[PDB]
Order: C-alpha cells, then structure tokens, then sequence
DNA sequence: TATAATGGGAGCTGTCACGGATGC
DNA sequence: GCATCCGTGAGTCCAGG
C-alpha cells in the first residue's frame, strides 16, 4: 500500500511473494509462535511460560516475554522479559521505608552486636541508634518521604507593596511557585500519558525543586 | 551529577528516526487512532476511555491513574475489566484492538525518538524567565501535542511540524510562568511589543524615548498615559533579601514597617474612645443609650432600621427615632460642657 | 545529613541513595523472578538503565543494510551469535532476525499451461512426467524441430528453455516447449509456414530448472 | 498548525581548621 | 591501620548608602 491508490502495488495473478534487499535487519531475542485461528493476547500484555496465546488454548508460552502481535507475518512474538519490579526515586525509597519491620532490624543488629570485628560492631551500634529512635519516638520512618508538602503561612512570607507602590516579595514565593508549576506539569504529562525518559526528568526536576 | 549532563545522556540512548522508521511510527500511530475510533463504533464504550485502556495496557501497570475528562476512575480492576470485555471480540473486530496497541507503542518510540529536537529548540530559548530544564520540558509537550497531530500523508517530515507546536508549548510556558504576578498572554504580547517599540525609537534617536514618542509610534488608541500604565503594570516585584551592604547584615525587608496590625498607640487610643464613650453614654437612660448603641452598632457589630429598635423597645418608628434624637441632643448638649470626647475627633 | 538517616535505616550508601533519589539507578522491590549475567534477581540490587531495560523489555539490535546488497539470512530465520547477516554486517547476539523495509518485492507468479513437442522417437526417454532437469531425450545428430501451424510467432523466453506460440489471427493456434538443449531459430514476431524450423536441437534435450 | 530543522554552557581560580564518614 | 574526602564554622553594636 502506499499514499495515493494509484502507486499501490497490487497482484495480477496468483503467486507467492519474496522479499530483498531490505533496509536493515533486526536480531531480536524472542519467540515465534504463527496462529491460524482467533489470538487471545494483544500487544503489550505480560506472559509467562504457560499462558494462552492463541487458537483457543493449543499455541501457548514457553519463555518468559512481552507480547508482540504481528498481523502482517500472522504470527506472535514473545519478546523475552521479566515483569520485574525496580523503580526509581523517592517512591521507590518510601515504598522500602514503609516494608522495614523494625524490630526484625533491631534483632539482627543485636545479633550483629556480638560479632567480633569491631567494626561490625561499630556499624550495627550506629544503626541501631536510629531503629530505637524510630522505635522509642512513634515516628513512622517513611514519613521522612514527603507526599503532602506544606505551605507556610502567606503572612510570613509577604508580597507587601512597598511605599513607592512597587512590589516587595520573599524568595520563599518564588521557591514554591517552582515546585507548583514541576508538581502541575507532572500531573499533566501523567495524565496525558508520556513516555518513559520524559517522567524521569520531571521527576527529577520536581525533587531538586522540593530541596 | 549535573541534571541536564544526564537528561543530554538519557536522550543520546535513544536513536534517531530514517525516513522510513518515521514514516512507519508515524502511520502506526494514524491507523490505530483509528482503530480506537472504529472499536468505539463496534462496542459503543468512550473513545477515551478506549484510548487510556489501551495507553495502560502499553505502558504498564506501572502507571494507571484517574484522567480528569473521564466519567470513570481509571483503576486496575475496571481496565482488567473493559480488557476482557474488549477481548470477548470476533477476530475481524479484536484485529483493532491489536492496531491501536501497536499505535501506542509507535507513539512513545516516536516521541522519545524526536526528544532531542526539543533541547536543539528550547537551548535557543533561556535567559527569559524559565530554567533550561523547565523550558526542555514544555518544549516536551510541544512534540507530545505534534505527535497525536501528525499527517505523514502530507509528506513533510515529522520535525517540520513538531518545532511549530514546540515554538508554541515553549513560548506560552514563558509567557504564563516567569512572572511571581502573573500577566493575561495577550497583555505580554502586548508589553514586549510596546518593549520593542520603545528599542527603535532609541535606536533612531539616539536616547529613550518618551511616553508620548512611544504613544506615538505604537500606533492609534494608544496615548502617553496608556504607556504609563502599561509600564506600571509590567512592574516585577523585588526580593526582600536583595542585600544592600557588602556585609550580610543588610536585607531590604528590614527597612519596610508593617501597615497592618495596629500600632500600641492606636489601640490604646481606641481603648480610651471606647471607654469615654461609655462614660458618655451612661449620661443617657438605657432607654436612650440602648436605642444608639443599636442604630449605629457598637453592640452586636451592625446597626438597626427604626422599625427593628421599635420593635425591639414595643414603640412607633417616629418614637424611637425621636428618642435617638433626644438622645443625641442630651450628647451634644453633654459634649458642649465636658469636651471629653473632642480629642479623638483627629 | 550524614550520616544519612534514609541511608542508614534501608542500609545504602550515600552514592547509592543519591542514584536512586535522583534517577540514575533503579532498585528492585520484587525481583518476579528477573535475571541478569546468570546471576538471579536479588531485592534491593541495584540496576543501571541498560540493566533495566535489557531485563524489562529485552535485549535487541538492528543493523544497517548498505544500499543494493541483499539479505544472506532470511526473515523470521532464527540466527546465532557471530553469524554474519550480510556481506558486511555480523550480529552481536541471538534469536530471530528481522526484515525492515524491504526494496525489492519479487512475486513468483505461478503459470500452469498446455506446451507441445515433436521428437523422433529412438532420441526420446519415456516418462510419465519430467522432473526439472531431467533428461527429456539424446538425439545423435542435429534436429530441426518444425512449424506444425501456419501463424505469427510470440517468442516468450525464460531464464533457460523457451515458449514458441503461433497466433494465426490475434487467436493463438499452437503452443510449443522448447527445452534446453534446443536454440530457437526464429525471431519474436515471426511469420512461419507449416514446416518451416523453429528451432535446432542437437545432443541431450533437458526440463529446465524453472 | 506542515520545506527541514534532532545532545548546553558555564566553570572562576589567594582562607583555615576541626571532626567525622568513606576508600587501599 | 592511615589518607581522604566531605561539610561546617569562623566577635559585638552603630551609622550610612
Ligand atoms: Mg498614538
């Protein structure tokens, strides 16, 4: 096919089709699996080996992959991959944070305690420190993760008109400005769906902006 | 260590498009569209709500979030949903779920193929309010907008039109965000224009201009004062930590008073009105003192029509506003001899 | 603040907890059975970006193809480490090899039609079909194969052997096979009476591979 | 809204001295 | 076990400009 009817290619006769000299080849660790009838997987989805392809039940997954539906070739490709969790960031970190049972820590480190080395010791004491701290306290360790960040009161950070009638304003305005207008445009490229590297760098930028 | 180091790293992974590759993106990209058009005629659910099913499916689970224009809370359980019933389709029919899966996926890799137009773009841009970074990311919904926009059928290739609706993510994020108080986007056209108006003149003149030279050559409907005020109104504020010494022991803050709260002297001598004024007040029968301090309000915080403090006393409108008068009278007539109350008449 | 009290809890470097904070490195909260170097996914390792997205997505890589030369390898052909994928390109890892935007699309047009010719009977091997390349008949001396049809001659040639059709009036009126081993002696358009050679045939007469 | 455009730029140079966390 | 790198601190008040 192609842009205007009138330069398409179509067939005269009967006959099988070859194709050369493409533009360049792509070797891709994968695995192929034709079909004949109805696919029950689209692309995108996660399969692992054991899965329902396609043809009601009979062609099924034998690695571990992402799903590719080619159309064209009639044919699925498994792409292989893992449905690994690893993030980034402080959503990431809070998520550890949240995980630590901390009297399982503190008796590992009391365990750690005896160890001959000094500096196990040492270490183990140092961490120790900060478990009991958290434990002693009531203070819930991720909350060193700030989801809601607070606003100080406008009066303690003014936007005074001066008496020549021009603006006096405090550099904390301008501070959280910077973070609203990182934390707005992230909701936004969220909600609209952007890629990958683009996320990354606003969140990245959102983080400096908070520090 | 250096954000923009990294995010010029980031961007140089991804490689860049041969007329052929941005062709096919491209078109995937049309025709599954498309596709999310024709489910919507096959299965009657919303297009949108079709296209963020498909959008979570392609990106992950890893991000599945509430959209703001859809009537539905976009959750795991109700995509797992509307995907089965979406997979519940004849081959002829499921064969569109699969084009816009493909049409997604063109999209992300067309977008962070053309990542790197957008630095090249928006590196033309700083020094004008906004951070190099912030400006690479509005610079970034200028491809996203171009990319859901693009008609390969026209032939042209993709960067021609994308730095149009970059030019114009980059140039509205500037116009609407580096001012602390924020200007209408027609008003900083206009104040940048009135800006370059006023650099000719002087290029011409060889000094500033007037109000009246710029009135002038700004054109018709504009007077001098219209240029004063144009002027006072694009007045930026300044920080109140811009020092004043070379020492750190100067800030401009510590120079400007405080207008508001009132000053031990003006409370105080509202203290001394409002206890002469009970002094004077207690002059009167309660009768009379309690039918003023209803019609003007110094108890309660408002004042009262005739009728409410006549049918609060049980008498006619003409009686209590005739006792407000004698009231009053008693008051001048008091005030005449103590001069108690003159003072605080300013 | 060091030292770091988020870096102290979850046991993590300064270094690292800034790679992770400020989206260097990933860290992994469930490793769903990842791999990577043989070695098996470990909660809480950390993972460059290439790491990542080789587990994530998969390990991929496209090669260009100077212009004019084809293919040594075949679409959907499944290719290993160091096999060259065409005179100048070797590919660097394994699995499936595939085709982007090919050039050239030849179709095979399949043609299945009725050809007759005339041979004396001692030079002919009697078969009941002839393979392609198989010797169809020997003949000891030259011999010239004749016009059994007055007409105008279409001379239709493939790679090797040939299709001789007469057309009296526009209606074709006969069709003749010359194999190989036999060189037409007439021109395309050709007026021939009833006899008249068509074509010398000397030694063994063979189907073509075609 | 449509030729095509595809990885930025500074840096800033003459303290001094501790404590306390991190690498051969 | 020692260097080694990091951040953190480095007198008071007063005037101007
Ligand atoms: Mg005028």
């Amino acid at each position: 096919a192609a842009i205007d009817p009138e330069e398409e290619v179509i067939a005269e006769a009967e006959g099988v089709v070859h194709l050369h000299e493409p533009a360049s080849i792509l070797v891709v660790k994968a695995r192929v699996y034709p079909f004949e009838d109805d696919v029950e997987v689209s692309t995108g989805d996660r399969v692992a080996p054991g899965d329902v392809l396609a043809d009601g039940g009979k062609v099924k997954s034998d690695v571990y992959g992402r799903v590719e539906v080619d159309l064209v070739r009639n044919v699925v490709r498994v792409v292989e991959s893992y449905d690994i969790d690893a993030r980034m960031g402080a959503e990431a970190i809070q998520q550890l944070l949240k995980e630590l049972d901390l009297e399982a820590l503190e008796k590992e480190l009391l365990e750690e305690m005896k160890h001959p080395s000094r500096a196990r010791r040492a270490k183990a004491r140092k961490r120790l420190e900060v478990v009991r701290a958290f434990l002693d306290s009531g203070n819930r360790p991720e909350w060193m993760i700030l989801e809601a960040v607070p606003v100080l009161p406008p009066d303690l950070r003014p936007m005074v008109q001066v008496d020549g009638g021009r603006f006096a304003t405090s550099d904390l305005n301008d501070l959280y400005r910077r973070l609203i207008n990182r934390n707005n445009r992230l909701k936004k490229l969220l909600a609209q769906g952007a890629p990958e590297i683009i996320i990354r760098n606003e969140k990245r930028m959102l983080q400096e902006a908070v520090d | 260590s250096d954000p923009v180091r990294q995010y010029l790293h980031e961007i140089g992974q991804v490689p860049l498009l041969t007329l052929e590759e941005e062709v096919e993106l491209a078109r995937k990209v049309e025709e599954g569209m498309e596709a999310i058009k024709k489910l919507s005629e096959i299965t009657g659910l919303d297009p949108d709500l079709i296209r963020e099913v498909v959008r979570a499916k392609i990106l992950g689970s890893a991000r599945v979030r509430h959209i703001p224009g859809l009537k539905e809370t976009l959750d795991p359980k109700t995509v797992e949903e509307i995907d089965q019933k979406l997979k519940s389709l004849p081959k002829e029919h499921k064969r569109y779920l699969h084009i816009a899966r493909e049409g997604e996926a063109a999209r992300q890799h067309l977008i962070e193929a053309n990542l790197r137009l957008v630095v090249s773009i928006a590196k033309k841009y700083t020094g004008r309010g906004l951070s190099f970074l912030d400006l690479i990311q509005e610079g970034n919904q200028g491809l996203i907008r171009a990319v859901e926009k693009f008609e390969y059928k026209r032939r042209f290739k993709f960067s021609t039109y994308a730095t149009w609706w970059i030019r114009q993510a980059i140039n509205r994020a500037i116009a609407d965000q580096a001012r602390t108080i924020r200007i209408p986007v027609h008003m900083v056209e206009t104040i940048n224009k009135l800006s370059r108006t006023a650099r000719q003149l002087q290029q011409e003149l060889g000094r500033e201009p007037t109000y009246e030279e710029i009135a002038e050559a700004m054109g018709p409907g504009w007077d001098a004062k219209r240029v004063e005020e144009t002027l006072k109104i694009a007045q930026e504020p300044v920080s109140l930590e811009t020092p004043i010494g070379d020492e750190k022991d100067s800030f401009y803050g510590d120079f400007i008073p405080d207008e508001h709260l009132p000053s031990p002297v003006d409370a105080a001598t509202q203290s001394l009105l409002s206890e002469e004024l009970e002094k004077a007040l207690s002059k009167l029968s309660e009768r009379e003192a309690m039918v003023l301090k209803l019609r003007k309000g110094l108890i309660d915080g408002r004042e009262h029509t005739l009728e409410e403090v006549g049918a609060f006393f049980g008498v006619t409108r003409e009686r209590i506003r005739q006792i407000e008068n004698k009231a009053l009278r008693k008051l001048k007539y008091h005030e005449s001899r103590t001069r108690k109350l003159r003072d605080f008449l300013d | 603040d060091v030292p770091s009290k988020i870096g102290t809890l979850l046991d993590l470097s300064a270094t690292e907890l800034e790679q992770v904070l400020y989206f260097s490195k990933y860290i992994v909260l469930d490793p769903k059975g990842a791999i990577l170097n043989g070695v098996p996914v470990e909660k809480r390792q950390l993972l460059t970006d290439e790491e990542y997205r080789e587990l994530r997505y998969g390990k991929q890589e496209t090669y260009p193809l100077p212009p004019g030369v084809d293919a040594l390898v075949k679409d959907g052909e499944e290719v290993v480490k160091g096999q060259e994928l065409a005179p100048g390109v070797v590919s660097r890892l394994d699995g499936v090899a595939l085709y982007r935007f090919p050039r050239r699309v030849r179709v095979e047009y399949v043609k299945k039609e009725r050809a007759g010719l005339r041979l004396p009977l001692a030079a002919w091997v009697e078969k009941e079909a002839y393979k392609p390349g198989e010797i169809l008949a020997e003949l000891p001396e030259p011999y010239l194969f004749r016009a059994e049809e007055e007409g105008v001659v279409e001379l239709k040639e493939l790679e090797e052997g040939a299709f001789l059709v007469l057309r009296r009036e526009d209606e074709p009126v006969a069709t003749y096979f010359l194999p190989v081993g036999m060189t037409p002696l007439v021109v395309h358009g050709e007026i021939v009476e009833k006899g008249q050679p068509l074509a010398e045939a000397k030694g063994l007469l063979r189907m073509p591979r075609q």
